[PDB]
């Protein structure tokens, strides 16, 4: 249910620091 | 180089899950990383020694 | 704390006239230095429209947006320009504390009942205490508008610091 | 398709020499999938290089 | 009983400390939010359009891009008089120079200034300084009266005599100096010009008659501006660029929002007659008891 | 040595038409690129592109719980 | 130990007021000091480095 | 590169710095002044706004799994 | 059950496009 929700949540950080 | 990067909204970093974007924007010293380790005073002193 | 409360009374007071909302506000040292607040004399606000040029021009467009020709008798085309930018500033109330200062503290040395979710010690070194007014014509406020900060010295110079007002009201407004 | 994107990033990307594969590593087989969520930084080999040396450092402790 | 508002006021209280900051993320400030304003009672909405972001953010563009495309045409008006004189620059600074020395170096060395000043603009710059006494008040009756008083008949021995008395051979200019081998562009600089009478050229001064002695240093170059609009752009051997400095790509009502010369308010310690001198400053610190 | 008193008439010449051309070609790969009024405007669209992205990824967390 | 890399060096200015005693003369005065992050000290010229 | 005095003959010069400006200087000063003032001195942006539409991609694709989860 | 919290990324995103 939520785990799922939170491992498509932890890659949306993870495209900051290359992008900006 | 140019803001004072005062609060914890900019600095991060993990060990073991390997973060790319930290290993390729190294360089890129904008966004810095901590070793999410407060020196505690006493350290801070002896650091200074 | 004893000039935020005035304007907020007098915006109350005048909006019939002009249709203003306060902000009353303190700044720390990051803002300027103790030099520059030791001997300020007053503080100035101006509402800058979205898609427009302010709100104390006309409302429709204004003749003021010629080119300057490269001459000196008409380098702002005559000083009514500049009344006008006269008036598009409006001066707002003042007060210095140049005195380091706990500002929870010092509301509670006053008999202001603060009723804070966390206990944000924020701890600078001096407070100047001000209320900007924007404003809204249309009882309805856009978030896209800005406001413009002046800071005057008795020397004469400035630094217009400005601020658009969307990052201002995103929680209050949404708070009511 | 997936094989012509491991082949770049295996061959292309990282450099390493043709007698390792995705079959004679295992942690290779894991992190081939985040190597290739990743589409840009391909001109930055270094940082994945670095990245997948850290990684086989940490797999093979003793922990 | 009858309880005043100013009562409810101060015992309602601040609901939260909120702190915001600036478009150039430069100053932030604390904001507080009282519960008993009469800002919630008054029952309005919030419309955060996107297109209205998009026109604040092209009118913010415009606000920063003033100076920014000023200083542009100041460039482009460099290259046209450099190309429209066909490089043949006319010398009109007092200075001795040499011919005995390769002038092959001097003008590479003045193109490496061009350049470092123009990576070192700022709003604390030449044209600015020398713009703000034009946009002052009473500046277009001065000009003008400037104009018809240098523009008068022949003297005739009667007003000569018997009439009103006659009444400027100083200047204040405004300098940007840029330092070209240890690149150092020093922004914006006071100078005082005059014609030295032995010849027809200019001489450069500090506020004590300093003799400013930068050009015979083969280091650096200067950029003058005057209240009337003139531009000289000086290299080494007293070679000057002579030109105009234009505003017809500018609007009006940009250059009044961005550094409008300010006139003065009453307050305490003020003379209400203007043009004195002044008292004390007020200035209210920490070393005294408010008394 | 010795050297001249200036006058207003002695003149500097076009160095040989070698740093003239170089100078035009100065002048050309500069009238279009950067023009240092923008690069505040990214420094803030930066700031507001990242600002809106933490926003976005605490947002989705809070109400993915 | 590429378990734990770091990051590069940076040089690294710090912007810090006095106390609330020496600030009473000069309250604007910023102790501007420049410190290293992520390096050693170093007394012998590394030959292969 | 050498100029066009008007003046035939050269001055002699006794003058002290503060009464007048001179450029005294040797071609030896002047060739240290261009070693030292010719040393001394994007696409990525729409790859990122590409990479961008490769997120929008990804984030309707996980939606579909959203839609058929 | 997720329309609501992924129509509104939808907005928010495309937003966040016309910034650029």
């Amino acid at each position: 249910l939520r785990q799922l929700a939170q491992s498509v949540q932890d890659t949306i950080q993870h495209m900051r620091f290359l992008y900006l | 180089d140019r803001q004072p990067l005062n609060p914890a909204n900019i600095e991060a970093r993990h060990h073991g899950v390997s973060d790319v974007p930290r290993l390729g924007a190294m360089d890129a010293d904008e966004p810095l990383f901590v070793d999410d380790y407060r020196a505690t005073d006493d350290e801070w002193t002896l650091q200074k020694v | 704390m004893e000039t935020h409360l005035y304007s907020d009374l007098a915006f109350e007071a005048r909006f019939a006239d002009d249709e203003q909302l306060p902000l009353h506000l303190v700044l720390d040292q990051e803002v300027l230095s103790n030099e520059e607040a030791e001997t300020l004399r007053y503080v100035y606000y101006r509402n800058v429209d979205s898609a427009g040029r302010s709100t104390g021009r006309a409302p429709g467009g204004d003749e003021d947006d010629a080119p300057a020709s490269d001459d000196a008798e008409d380098a702002v085309g005559g000083d009514r320009a500049f009344d006008r930018e006269r008036r598009t500033w409006q001066r707002a109330c003042f007060r210095v504390l140049p005195r380091p200062l706990e500002l929870l503290d010092y509301l509670r040395q006053s008999g202001l009942t603060v009723t804070l979710e966390k206990e944000q010690r924020v701890r600078m070194f001096y407070a100047v205490f001000t209320t900007l007014g924007l404003r809204c014509p249309d009882n309805r406020l856009s978030g896209a508008q800005t406001l413009h900060l002046r800071l005057v010295w008795p020397d004469g110079s400035y630094r217009d610091w400005e601020f658009l007002a969307r990052d201002l009201l995103r929680e209050e407004m949404e708070a009511n | 398709k997936r094989d012509e994107k491991h082949r770049h990033v295996v061959n292309v990307v990282l450099e390493l020499p043709t007698e390792i594969s995705e079959a004679t590593h295992p942690v290779l087989a894991t992190m081939l999938s985040k190597y290739t969520r990743m589409s840009s930084l391909f001109n930055d080999k270094c940082a994945f290089k670095l990245d997948l040396l850290r990684m086989v450092a940490v797999s093979r402790t003793r922990r | 009983d009858e309880v005043a508002r100013t009562d409810e006021w101060k015992g309602a209280g601040v609901s939260r400390l909120r702190e915001v900051w600036d478009v150039q993320h430069r100053v932030r400030l604390r904001v507080l939010w009282y519960v008993n304003s009469f800002w919630r009672s008054r029952e309005l909405s919030y419309d955060d359009h996107e297109v209205e972001l998009y026109r604040a953010l092209d009118a913010y563009r415009a606000r920063i891009a003033v100076e920014y495309v000023l200083i542009r045409a100041v460039r482009d008006e460099i290259y046209a008089v450099l190309r429209r004189d066909g490089g043949a620059l006319p010398q009109r600074f007092a200075c001795h120079v040499s011919r005995n020395m390769s002038w092959r170096v001097v003008w590479e060395l003045c193109r490496h200034a061009l350049a470092l000043w123009m990576d070192w603009a700022d709003v604390r710059s030449c044209i600015i300084k020398a713009l703000t006494p034009r946009l002052s008040r009473g500046a277009a009756a001065a000009a003008q009266r400037a104009r018809r008083q240098r523009e008068r008949s022949a003297p005739k021995p009667q007003e000569l005599l018997f009439g009103p008395r006659n009444e400027p051979a100083e200047q204040t200019w405004y300098a940007d100096v840029v330092r070209c081998v240890r690149a150092q562009v020093d922004l914006g600089v006071e100078v005082r010009a005059a014609r030295c009478p032995r010849t027809g050229l200019w001489i450069v001064r500090d506020r004590r008659g300093r003799l400013r002695r930068w050009l015979s240093q083969p280091e650096v170059c200067v950029l003058y501006v005057t209240p009337d609009l003139d531009f000289y752009w000086v290299l080494p051997g007293g070679f000057a660029v002579s030109s105009r400095v234009t505003l017809h790509g500018l609007a009006q009502r940009a250059l009044r929002d961005r550094f409008q010369n300010f006139e003065a308010v009453l307050a305490r310690g003020m003379h209400v007659e203007a043009g004195r001198q002044e008292p004390e400053t007020p200035r209210v610190s920490g070393r005294r008891l408010p008394f | 040595a010795v050297f001249f008193e200036p006058h207003e008439e002695n003149v500097l010449r076009c160095p040989e038409r070698v740093l003239r051309r170089l100078l035009e070609d100065a002048a050309v790969t500069m009238r279009g690129g950067g023009w240092r009024e923008d690069v505040l405007m990214d420094r803030v669209r930066k700031r507001y592109l990242r600002q809106e992205l933490r926003d976005l990824g605490h947002r989705v967390q809070t109400y993915c719980e | 130990a590429v378990q734990f890399v770091g990051e590069h060096v940076k040089v690294l200015e710090v912007r810090a007021p006095l106390d609330h005693a020496q600030r009473q003369g000069l309250p604007d005065f910023i102790s501007r000091q420049h410190v290293l992050y992520n390096g050693c000290c170093v007394v012998t010229a590394p030959k292969t480095l």
